[PDB]
């Protein structure tokens, strides 16, 4: 009724301090593994080129 | 040059782009007037977290989809030096082929 | 404004504990008494110097209601009992 | 062609960006949970009891 | 789970089959244990054979070495099957609960009656061969499942805690794992991410260093009665069998990959002795095919190269993080607007409180002003 309780609430302020951490840091590491996949894409100069060796040109 | 079509993939959910847009439109209008500007080099907020990366990631489909959208894409896509010249040669291309097809056709 | 309580302190001044990092700081450089953020913060100096906190009529920006789908978590056992009950 | 050639990582993406909401959706509830919180605790109505819980 | 009379006439119904059922797992049981110590004596290591003392360097005192005291027999399953093995270990379960009732029982002589009332009457303690239903059993499981969540948590909290507040992660890669290790249920752990944390765990406490109220924690978490506790190298020695069985089994799936080919109850099943798949989550086969491979992804490659294990704390805690449910939270948010100390406001403010107010209210800085410029004054008069 008075000592675990009162131990308890002197805990709570510390908990909550390091948990809103924890989230802060999941939500950086969820930022920092986005990366943008720039993709490449055959040049359609060589199709061109193709072509025109097909024509026999 | 691409080699084999990739092995095919099962959705674990269904959705489309236009409601998952809509959704996170949702999402980040509730917290308009909770979110806070602040300058480029000061700490960001939970907010403009979460904005950036739905913003990059429904961008990032938009243009690998064919949606061409390069005043967005500038803004919630670009945060590299290459990633800005990547940017400026895919502009470039887009527009060349667009004058092309044009003069072609007339 | 109300009487009502707020969080407990035990006497004890933010500024100087063992766990004052845990209590925000506020523009004029006073620890809150509580997690919480308090823009009224003060100190008082008798024989021990102890923080306190005076509730006041502030409006802050209200996030729309969420739904009960994200913050509900229906885990209850029957040996949970809540703090209200308890209390 | 090239539409089935990007479909699998399409589908990937979207299905990622969809949890990714999910995931984020929770936290926003948090926050407003703590600004109803911080508002009670600000008018001296606030029992330790309730916040706990 | 609480004693009910509807459990109790259960029980009562089905207590001379479930003894005599009990008798036939014993027996069939003693034959499954008697090729499994023959081969261990056999072809068991020098020091798993003979025992070898492992004593602590604070105290001296002896507990089994995960290392020297466990072996994995990866040829066992020349002699004895998966399913046998399995059936082995929900006996020596079942054979724990019912030893420590007989002891009551010749301890207290007729005084015991009672107390086997209240045992009929909640299946936490009774054994599996008490149902002889498919309802009975899956509410047997129930209780089973509710023991484990009520245990759980404590044994994940004190190993934390005292780790936590004794020590600290050497290199960020450990504190990764360290903090994904605790994390609840409801998100999925990476185990090649949570793996260091069983070096790390290793370097502060290993198996042969385990207390002894950790311990208790440990095996009300894994169903072992513990009343009498006694020493803590009894219940320990239940815990080193009854994981030892598991290991081999493990590689013997591993290795033949049964699982894959193993049914959906059977599989269930074998999840659920690994502390794993809660039934009360009605997981279905891609959820405990998932966490099987994850299971066996934190044992590691090393488990199949040369049978060891990691550390058996970190393990333990790994696996009952799944029973770790997250904390509970009902009510609409629309409570928040009430108040609290709406009682007191009859009470009004005193003197003291009014002072506070006016001094610590809108006007403070005001206050404040005038209160530091008025002691200026009265300092400047009396110099
Ligand atoms: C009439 C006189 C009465 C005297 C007073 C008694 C008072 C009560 C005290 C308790 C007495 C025993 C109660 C019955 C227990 C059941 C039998 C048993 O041992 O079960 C195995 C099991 C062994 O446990 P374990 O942790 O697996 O053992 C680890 C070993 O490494 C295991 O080794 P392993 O890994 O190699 O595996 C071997 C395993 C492999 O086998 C198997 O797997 C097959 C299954 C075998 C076991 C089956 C057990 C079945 C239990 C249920 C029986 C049915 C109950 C029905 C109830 C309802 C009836 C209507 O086989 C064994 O279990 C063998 C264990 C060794 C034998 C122990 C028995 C020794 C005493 C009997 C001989 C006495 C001779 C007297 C000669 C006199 C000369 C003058 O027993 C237990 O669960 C332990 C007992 C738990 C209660 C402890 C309570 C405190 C005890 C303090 C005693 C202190 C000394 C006495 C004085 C007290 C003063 C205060
Ligand atoms: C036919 C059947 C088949 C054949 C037989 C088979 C064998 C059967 C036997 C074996 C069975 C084993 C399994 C048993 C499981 C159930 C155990 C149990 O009791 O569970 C709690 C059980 C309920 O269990 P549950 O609801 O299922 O919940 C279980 C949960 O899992 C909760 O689980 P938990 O783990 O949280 O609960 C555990 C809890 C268990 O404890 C409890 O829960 C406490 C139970 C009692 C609570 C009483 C509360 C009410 C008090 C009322 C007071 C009087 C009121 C006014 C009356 C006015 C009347 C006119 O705590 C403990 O375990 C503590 C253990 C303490 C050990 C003590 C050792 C002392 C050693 C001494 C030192 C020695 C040192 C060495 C010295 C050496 C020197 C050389 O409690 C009850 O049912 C309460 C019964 C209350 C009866 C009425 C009040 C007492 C009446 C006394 C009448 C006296 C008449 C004569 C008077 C004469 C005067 C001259
Ligand atoms: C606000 C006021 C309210 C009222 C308050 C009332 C006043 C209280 C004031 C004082 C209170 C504190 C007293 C403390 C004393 C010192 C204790 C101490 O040093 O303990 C060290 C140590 C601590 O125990 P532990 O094993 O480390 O863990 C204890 C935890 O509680 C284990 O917890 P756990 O969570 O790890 O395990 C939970 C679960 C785990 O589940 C299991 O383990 C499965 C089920 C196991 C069933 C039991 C198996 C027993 C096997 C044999 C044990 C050895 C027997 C030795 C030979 C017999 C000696 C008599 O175990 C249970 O549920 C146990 C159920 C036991 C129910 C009985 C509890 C007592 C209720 C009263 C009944 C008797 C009333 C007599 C007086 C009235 C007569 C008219 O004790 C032991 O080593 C245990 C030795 C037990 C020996 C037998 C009992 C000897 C005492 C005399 C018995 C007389 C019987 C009379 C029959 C009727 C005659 C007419
Ligand atoms: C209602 C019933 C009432 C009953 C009353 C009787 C007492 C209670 C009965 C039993 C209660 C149940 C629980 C008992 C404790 C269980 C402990 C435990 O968990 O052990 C696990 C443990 C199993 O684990 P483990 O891994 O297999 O082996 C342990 C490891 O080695 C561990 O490795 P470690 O690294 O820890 O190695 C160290 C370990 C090594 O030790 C062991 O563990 C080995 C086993 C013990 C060996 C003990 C004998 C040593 C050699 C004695 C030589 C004496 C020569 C004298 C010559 C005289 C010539 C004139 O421990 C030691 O070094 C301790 C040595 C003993 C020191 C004794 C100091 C006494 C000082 C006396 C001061 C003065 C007294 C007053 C004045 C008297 C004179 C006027 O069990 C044992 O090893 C043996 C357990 C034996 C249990 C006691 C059996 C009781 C039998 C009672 C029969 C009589 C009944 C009378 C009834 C009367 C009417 C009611
Ligand atoms: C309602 C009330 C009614 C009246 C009640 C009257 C009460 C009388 C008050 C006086 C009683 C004082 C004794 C209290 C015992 C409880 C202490 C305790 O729980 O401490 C917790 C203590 C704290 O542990 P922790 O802090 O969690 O962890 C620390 C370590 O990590 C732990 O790690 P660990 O477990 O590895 O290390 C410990 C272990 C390490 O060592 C081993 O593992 C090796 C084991 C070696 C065993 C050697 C046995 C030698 C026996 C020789 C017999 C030869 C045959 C003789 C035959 C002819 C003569 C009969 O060594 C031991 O603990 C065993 C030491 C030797 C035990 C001897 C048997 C018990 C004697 C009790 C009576 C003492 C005199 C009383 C009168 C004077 C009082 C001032 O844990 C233990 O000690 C655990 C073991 C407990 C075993 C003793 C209790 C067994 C159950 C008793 C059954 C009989 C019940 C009779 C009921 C009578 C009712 C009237
Ligand atoms: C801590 C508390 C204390 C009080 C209490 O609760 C726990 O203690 C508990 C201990 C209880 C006794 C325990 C055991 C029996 C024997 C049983 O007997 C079966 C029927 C026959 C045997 O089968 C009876 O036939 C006998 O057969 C014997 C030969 O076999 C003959 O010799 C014997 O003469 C002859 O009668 C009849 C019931 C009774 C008396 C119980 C009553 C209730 C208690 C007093 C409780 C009670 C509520
Ligand atoms: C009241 C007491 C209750 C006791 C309950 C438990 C009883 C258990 C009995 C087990 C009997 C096992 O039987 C025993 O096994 C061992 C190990 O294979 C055999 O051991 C044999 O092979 C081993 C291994 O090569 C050799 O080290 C040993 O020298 C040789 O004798 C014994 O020859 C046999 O007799």
């Amino acid at each position: 009724d008075i000592m675990v309780p009162s131990f308890v609430y002197n805990k709570l302020p510390v908990i909550h301090f390091l948990q809103e951490k924890r989230a802060e840091q999941k939500l950086r590491r969820v930022l920092d593994e986005t990366y943008t996949e720039w993709t490449e894409e055959l040049d359609q100069a060589h199709v061109t080129d193709a072509i025109t060796r097909s024509l026999n040109i | 040059y691409k080699g084999e079509v990739p092995p095919h993939y099962t959705r674990k959910s269904s959705a489309t782009i236009e409601q998952v847009e809509k959704e996170i439109d949702a999402l980040l209008g509730g917290a308009e007037k909770l979110r806070k500007t602040s300058t480029d080099d000061q700490p960001m907020d939970k907010l403009t977290l979460m904005e950036r990366c739905l913003r990059h990631a429904l961008w990032s489909y938009h243009k690998e989809e064919g949606r061409y959208d390069f005043d967005q894409i500038g803004r919630w896509v670009v945060y590299t030096p290459e990633d800005e010249v990547k940017l400026a040669q895919l502009k470039r291309e887009v527009e060349a082929k667009e004058k092309l097809a044009a003069l072609r056709k007339r | 404004v109300g009487n009502g309580p707020t969080f407990s302190t035990g006497g004890e001044c933010m500024n100087t504990c063992d766990i004052q990092n845990a209590f925000p700081m506020n523009d004029r450089g006073v620890r809150s008494s509580s997690p919480f953020q308090e823009p009224n913060t003060a100190i008082y100096d008798s024989y021990l110097a102890w923080t306190y906190f005076q509730p006041m009529d502030v409006h802050i920006e209200k996030l729309p209601a969420p739904e009960a789908k994200y913050y509900q978590r229906h885990t209850k056992k029957p040996w949970d009992v809540s703090s209200t009950e308890l209390t | 062609t090239l539409q089935q050639y990007r479909r699998a990582s399409q589908d990937k993406r979207l299905d990622d960006l969809v949890d990714l909401l999910e995931r984020f959706k929770p936290v926003l509830a948090r926050e407003a949970i703590m600004q109803r919180l911080t508002i009670k605790h600000l008018e001296g109505q606030l029992g330790v009891w309730r916040y706990m819980d | 789970m609480q004693g009910s009379w509807s459990v109790l006439k259960k029980n009562c119904s089905n207590f001379f089959p479930g003894l005599l059922a009990f008798a036939q797992q014993t027996q069939e049981a003693y034959g499954i244990w008697l090729r499994i110590y023959n081969r261990q004596q056999k072809y068991g290591p020098t020091d798993f054979v003979e025992q070898s003392e492992t004593f602590s360097p604070d105290y001296h005192k002896r507990f089994h070495s995960q290392d020297k005291n466990m072996w994995v027999d990866k040829e066992l399953c020349t002699e004895v099957s998966q399913k046998e093995v399995a059936r082995l270990m929900t006996y020596k379960l079942d054979m724990w609960r019912m030893a420590h009732c007989a002891g009551a029982l010749l301890a207290t002589g007729g005084y015991a009656i009672p107390f086997g009332l209240f045992w009929l009457a909640n299946d936490t303690w009774v054994p599996s061969s008490f149902n002889l239903t498919g309802e009975e059993l899956r509410a047997w499981r129930e209780a089973q499942d509710l023991y484990r969540y009520r245990s759980a948590p404590s044994y994940l909290t004190d190993t934390k805690w005292h780790f936590d507040f004794h020590a600290y992660p050497w290199n960020e890669t450990q504190e990764r794992a360290w903090d994904d290790l605790f994390e609840k249920n409801d998100v999925r752990r990476d185990p090649k991410v949570v793996r260091p944390a069983a070096e790390m765990y290793d370097g502060f406490i290993k198996f042969e260093l385990i207390r002894r109220k950790s311990l208790r924690h440990l095996c009300r978490s894994m169903n072992i009665p513990t009343f009498p506790m006694l020493a803590r190298l009894c219940n320990g020695t239940r815990v080193r069998d009854y994981w030892n069985l598991a290991w081999c089994e493990d590689y013997m799936v591993i290795t033949q990959r049964l699982h894959e080919s193993m049914t959906d109850e059977e599989l269930y099943d074998y999840a659920w002795r690994r502390y794993l798949a809660p039934y009360d989550k009605n997981l279905n086969r891609e959820q405990l095919m998932e966490r099987v491979e994850d299971y066996f992804e934190f044992l590691g490659p090393d488990f199949v190269a040369h049978g060891k294990a990691p550390n058996l704390v970190i393990l333990t805690n790994y696996v009952l993080g799944y029973y770790n449910d997250p904390a509970y939270l009902e009510g609409d948010i629309s409570e928040l607007d009430k108040n609290d100390y709406d009682h007191l406001a009859s009470w009004g403010k005193d003197a003291f409180l009014r002072r506070l107010e006016f001094e610590n209210g809108p006007l403070r800085d005001q206050v404040e002003a005038h209160t530091q410029r008025l002691l200026a004054e009265r300092a400047a008069i009396a110099k």
